[PDB]
RNA sequence: CGCCCGUCGCUACUACCGAUUGGAUGGUUUAGUGAGGCCCUCGGAUCGGCCCCGCCGGGGUCGGCCCACGGCCCUGGCGGAGCGCUGAGAAGACGGUCGAACUUGACUAUCUAGAGGAAGUAAAAGUCGUAACAA
RNA sequence: UGGCUUGUGGCGGCCAAGCGUUCAUAGCGACGUCGCUUUUUGAUCCUUCG
RNA sequence: GCGGAUUUAGCUCAGUUGGGAGAGCGCCGGUCUCCAAAACCGGAGGUCCUGUGUUCGAUCCACAGAAUUCGCACCA
RNA sequence: ACAUCCAAGGAAGGCAGCAGGCGCGCAAAUUACCCACUCCCGACCCGG
RNA sequence: CUGUGGUAAUUCUAGAG
RNA sequence: CUGCUCAGUACGAGAGGAA
RNA sequence: UUUUUUUUUUUUUUUUUUUUUUUUUUUU
């Protein structure tokens, strides 16, 4: 049975982690006493409708706030798949954990409200249905199920009208992006009331289409590049009693087998495999897309952290001591020039990268020079530039490793460019 | 042949006057010194401070006050080659060692009874020539 | 125009002294309290065997043509079912020695905080006087 | 104690050169001038040593 | 991960409310000397840590980075 | 005295035994293969 | 050993033949 | 006076934060 | 028998940093 990544992404409350949880509950996979507790204790602190997100929000301050801060991942499993589900924020703050969560994904649910102004407002100019769009694109996420939410809420009550406005204006922007927009499934669900979850809605008798798990089985598992060499960016490093230091993060290419010599980069740290874990199931190797975590002898966790690779000896990962990238400007209210310093966010990582020349303008649909060494590139500009990240980075031409190729610019919490890495020189 | 107890006697409390055997019979030496009898301890470099010699020489040295990890006390420490300010920097962990028996510093160094040989766990070594480490 | 002494002013580091009846640590502990097992006076949820009586079934003898029947010995079933006596036997419980642990203090051994007071040592030279070396 | 008076104490007030980044008064006000007050203190000797 | 401080001359620190910085040592240099010490003259020295926003103008504000620090959170 | 999971009711534990994690530091390994050797333990085999 | 049972959970374990 | 809903709301670029 | 012998201080504190250089047979 093929293994997927599914991130969920889509403006601040607009009900991805309520969607998640509650898809979990009707397949079983929740404990209806875990549940019924959760419900409880949720009512108790003044927040009865978060009894399905509290599932995937653990943390005290996302309990406390009543957001998702950072991701969380899933086990679940359909009629022809087994996903990853992976929980992402919507909140503007923490769009650099959406990232990560993205560049680990093989598609995306997108979850869109479809209540009066907050549909408006994920789609406005500083909205993140638009940017998480935007971001899920440039990760390199080409399957997408759009799941317009809250059609149960009173200022919706199920309306086909509604729906098909959110469909249009969400179709009209997609395509701008790159998107197939024919292809991409737009599902009226409610993430609380639980219609067209897994079961058809009798509520909405106008809707023909895929329930959402009907969608995810329409799905395509992707290409499984297990004879390039080894690459895992780490998402986040563990500290386990039993384990040790377990580094955690999805295969992109190569495969692992406890036993293997690890090296992780830039650090330069080696160590070498003692298990290997997904979803709490041990393994004794590892693919492409699979998610995992891999505890490491030899390594302390204060060697490692988010964003660092881990590859074989023999094939390192690459470390940029500068690196080349054809740029697209989304956004930017004056100005890049040459030293121009934005965050580069590529695979799990991101570091600040000063802009060292900009070889060329491009014009932005057919990619012939337009000006050699321009003054400046503004917004709607694209571009060949160098780059000079500011700390130690890994990165991979796209044409060989594209999943550590691809990035976007981000600065004054922003999204203010995309990219592709078309050269790199090595430290 | 029957006053033998008296030479033994005699001979053990008499040995007293030797100050080396002195310092092995009281446990002076585990607490004579921040390391407690131990030849090496981590550290971190809580300043540096630049320090004149003592006597006709005139020189300045290169001095590093150091914070030890299990002892955490204030340690007098002695920088050993050329440059090696530029390539120390503030809180980067040092390992520490002495000079010549335990006892008094080099005849040039005034109050330091010891010397620093890693940055980062890294030895000296390596930073100070050119093929090694950078 | 040689050596040489001490107070006094900087700067640093050691050790001595110390209002707080000073704080911290670990060992032996006086006393008051006392879990818990165990020996031991009991208790007695409960179980079985024989005691007495009546009724039938079956083996062996005796008084009866019988057959039922009665007596002895041994079992099966029912009532007074436990009503008479016996044995092992859980909860509990008398009084104990052992004795955790709690508290309250002791006491050693081991470091330690502090306004100030007082030496020294780095000690090259600033400032005062000539003590010692040539009666 | 009480009492005249209010220097001293306390409080408002006319004028607006200034603060207040642009501007005087939103919020404050030099100087200069009009006063209210009798829980400060002061001066006065009127009532109380029969 | 979150949040606060701090970053200004070779060194150590002061300023500030956006018109653009200021002192103590320094240390160096000269005179005297074998050379210093003392003495006496002389030195002009800062992308105000960085990007962007705002603005006519950003050392200063806002928003974002780095580096150092200090709280707090997370806990394979 | 530590301290693990709590369906709120309870239930456990003593890795100073191999491995393996942490900690501690100036300072010491791997979550392997096996009864073939040396023995030993159970009853007349040949288990462990 | 049959069957009949309770509990989040442990080498839990009743009652009945 | 305080709490629960009012409500992490309107108003904010945020910090925040009502009635 | 042969020898003393007075005199005595009226007035002299101090002197910055650093100082230096050494090694052998064999005769032509
Ligand atoms: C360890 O649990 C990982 N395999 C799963 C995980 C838990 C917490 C944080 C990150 C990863």
């Amino acid at each position: 049975k093929p293994h997927m990544n599914l991130v969920v992404i889509g403006h601040v409350d607009h009900g991805k982690s309520t969607l998640v949880g509650h898809l979990l509950y009707r397949l079983g996979y929740i404990e209806e006493k875990k549940l019924k507790e959760l419900e409880e204790q949720a009512k108790s602190r003044g927040k009865e409708s978060f009894k399905f997100a509290w599932i995937l929000d653990k943390m005290k301050e996302e309990r406390e706030r009543g957001i998702t801060i950072d991701l969380t991942f899933m086990k679940f499993e359909t009629k022809k798949y087994v996903f990853t589900i992976i929980d992402a924020p919507g909140h503007r703050d923490f769009v650099k954990n959406m990232i990560t969560g993205a560049s680990q994904a093989d598609a995306a649910i997108l979850v869109v409200s479809a209540r009066k102004g907050e549909f408006e407002a994920g789609m406005s100019t500083e909205g993140q249905t638009r940017e998480h769009l935007l971001l899920a694109r440039t990760m390199g996420i080409e399957q997408i199920i759009v799941a317009v939410n809250k059609m149960d809420a009173p200022d919706v009550n199920y309306d086909q009208k509604r729906y098909e406005f959110v469909v249009s204006v969400l179709k009209k922007f997609m395509k701008g992006l790159g998107y197939q927009v024919d292809k991409i499934p737009f599902i009226p669900v409610s993430a609380w009331k639980g219609d067209n979850l897994i079961e058809r809605s009798p509520n909405m008798p106008w809707y023909n289409g895929p329930t959402l798990v009907e969608a995810l089985d329409q799905l395509q598992p992707p290409a499984k590049p297990v004879d390039k060499p080894l690459r895992i960016p780490v998402q986040n490093v563990y500290s386990i009693p039993g384990a040790g230091t377990v580094p955690v993060g999805r295969v992109e290419t190569g495969v692992l087998r406890v036993g293997d010599k690890v090296v992780f980069m830039p650090p330069g740290v080696v160590g070498e495999v003692r298990s290997i874990e997904m979803h709490y199931q041990q393994l004794q190797q590892a693919e492409p897309g699979d998610n995992i975590g891999f505890a490491v002898r030899g390594v302390s966790k204060s060697d490692i952290k988010r964003g660092d690779v881990a590859g074989h000896l023999d094939k390192p990962p690459t470390v940029a001591e500068e690196f080349e990238a054809r740029i697209f400007v989304i956004w930017h209210p004056s100005a890049i020039t040459v030293g121009y310093t934005p965050v580069i966010h590529v695979h799990t990582a991101s570091v600040s990268s000063r802009i060292i020349e900009i070889k060329a303008k491009l014009d932005p649909k057919t990619g012939q020079v337009v000006e050699q060494n321009p003054q400046f590139l503004k917004a709607g500009d694209a571009a060949i530039v160098r780059f000079k990240p500011v700390k130690p980075l890994v990165v991979e031409k796209f044409s060989e490793i594209p999943q550590l190729g691809r990035f976007a610019m981000r600065d004054m919490n922003r999204t203010v460019g995309i990219g592709i890495v078309t050269d790199v020189k090595p430290a | 042949l029957r006053t033998a107890r008296k030479l033994r006697s005699h001979r053990r409390d008499q040995k007293w006057h030797d100050k080396q055997y002195k310092k092995a019979h009281l446990g002076t030496a585990l607490k004579a010194n921040p390391f407690g009898g131990a030849s090496h301890a981590k550290g971190i470099v809580l300043e540096k401070v630049g320090v004149e010699a003592k006597q006709p020489n005139s020189a300045i040295r290169k001095c590093v006050r150091v914070q030890l990890i299990k002892n955490g006390k204030k340690i007098t420490a002695f920088v050993p080659n050329d440059g090696c300010l530029n390539f120390i920097e503030e809180n980067d962990e040092v390992l520490v060692a002495g000079f010549g028996r335990k006892g008094h510093a080099v005849g040039d160094i005034p109050g330091v009874r010891f010397k620093v040989v890693k940055v980062a766990n890294v030895s000296l070594l390596a930073l100070y020539k050119g093929k090694k480490e950078r």
